[PDB]
């Protein structure tokens, strides 16, 4: 069972979610389809090819021709970004699926908002420093974090992460710490985040000097 | 209807992993079919095997000899083994069955490591510096995965972004949980971020408080 990593649209379109497999599975046997919203378990969409479940909507459906099976969402609402599965069973009767499908709801631009955090007092008594710069509620996803200490680029010691697309803006946030020991981050007074990304008509930098707060 | 998986999030190389599923709301005897099926971080849906309300049992054949899934009626519960683990075994395990339409459990996150259970360290990132303000926890040093973190009890969910979590070249994980307020709000309403590391039994109520600048 093969399925694209990942499909895409803008608010009330239309997308489809395609199933990819053999004889011997869709081929043979009923197709389900499965939402799997980020940090929940899979729920029912589509069984018996076509059937929807209570309390599923209208909006979607399923249908199968052949080796190959489609699950359709119209009206795309905020909240419906999720993992899609197909799931179906094999030539021994038992379950298998497909790889799963990202849904990525097209809003408009938005540029992140830029807060900075200097390490607080309790973990510099412990021997290290996290300094945190937090891009807020942007899109698209591409941004870029430079780190720069003294006006030394910081290259390897930041680590970031991103959030899925928010279930009620459809924005993305993210989080960049740069690590540096207690001794080291006596030794600087300026940190700055310098934040790139197409909302912004140029690099913001948001910075503190050591010892201020 | 209630699926709750329970069991160890972490499982040394080479031990066997066991997994229990408590049924409430409905008699475990009464359940037509019973499954476990597991999903590797970043990764799809594998079905591990299922028990039919007979007794009968089908596995996945590349476990079959490492799986064992029964059910105890008198708990209600039914449960899942599979020996001799590797750090392929590390995923989210979820059990399932059906009373149409499945009931899926919460899932569990089990992770094989040598690495051992280390409880977090929480620290404030504390608010400071458009009538805007954020402030957030950085949940640091931790092993296995998961930490759950919720603001005020709950009451606080509007902004709220928890992070992914980043593994540390310490083999550590590190995260953080930020929510954006009202400016205004920062002398009188009190921000608590609620921490619960499970594996460790590790659980942290943090004020968050603006810094003196």
């Amino acid at each position: 069972l093969t399925q694209p990593p990942s499909v895409s649209a803008a608010p009330g379109q239309k997308v489809t979610i395609s199933c990819s497999g053999s004889s011997s599975n869709i081929g043979n046997n009923y197709v389900s389809w499965y939402q799997q919203l980020p940090g929940t378990a899979p729920k029912l969409l589509i069984y018996d090819n076509n059937k929807r479940p209570s309390g599923i909507p209208d909006r979607f459906s399923g249908s199968k021709s052949g080796t190959s099976a489609t699950l359709g969402i119209t009206g795309l609402q905020t909240g419906d970004e999720a993992d899609y599965y197909c799931g179906t069973w094999d030539s021994s009767l038992n379950p298998v699926f497909g790889g799963g499908t990202k849904l990525e709801i097209k809003r408009t631009v938005a540029a992140p908002s830029v807060f900075i955090f200097p390490p607080s007092d309790e973990q510099l008594k412990s021997g290290t420093a996290s300094v945190v710069c937090l891009l807020n509620n942007f899109y698209p996803r591409e941004a870029k974090v430079q780190w720069k200490v003294d006006n030394a680029l910081q290259s390897g010691n930041s680590q970031e992460s991103v959030t899925e697309q928010d279930s009620k803006d459809s924005t993305y946030s993210l989080s960049s710490t740069l690590t540096l020991s207690k001794a080291d981050y006596e030794k600087h007074k300026v940190y700055a985040c310098e934040v790139t990304h197409q909302g912004l008509s140029s690099p913001v930098t948001k910075s503190f000097n050591r010892g201020e707060c | 209807v209630q699926l709750q998986e329970s069991g160890p999030g972490l499982v040394k190389p080479s031990e066997t992993l066991s997994l229990t599923c408590a049924v409430s709301g409905y008699s475990i005897s009464s359940g037509y079919y019973w499954g476990w099926i597991r999903q590797p971080p970043g990764k799809g849906l594998e079905w591990i095997g299922s028990i039919y309300h007979s007794g009968s049992t089908y596995y996945n054949p590349s476990l079959k000899s490492r799986v064992t899934i029964s059910v105890d009626t008198s708990k209600n519960q039914f449960s899942l083994k599979l020996s001799s683990v590797t750090a392929a075994d590390t995923a989210v395990y979820y059990c399932a069955g059906l009373t149409n339409d499945a009931n899926w459990g919460q899932g569990t996150l089990v992770t094989v490591s040598s690495a051992s259970t280390k409880g977090p360290s929480v620290f404030p990132l504390a608010p400071s510096s458009g009538g805007t303000a954020a402030l957030g926890c950085l949940v640091k040093d931790y092993f296995p995965e998961p930490v759950t973190v919720s603001w005020n009890s709950g009451a606080l969910t509007s902004g709220v972004h928890t992070f992914p979590a980043v593994l540390q070249s310490s083999g550590l994980y590190s995260l953080s949980s930020v929510v954006t307020v009202p400016s205004s709000s920062l002398g009188t309403q009190t921000y608590i971020c609620n921490v619960n590391h499970k594996p460790s039994n590790t659980k942290v109520d943090k004020k968050v408080e603006p810094k003196s600048c």
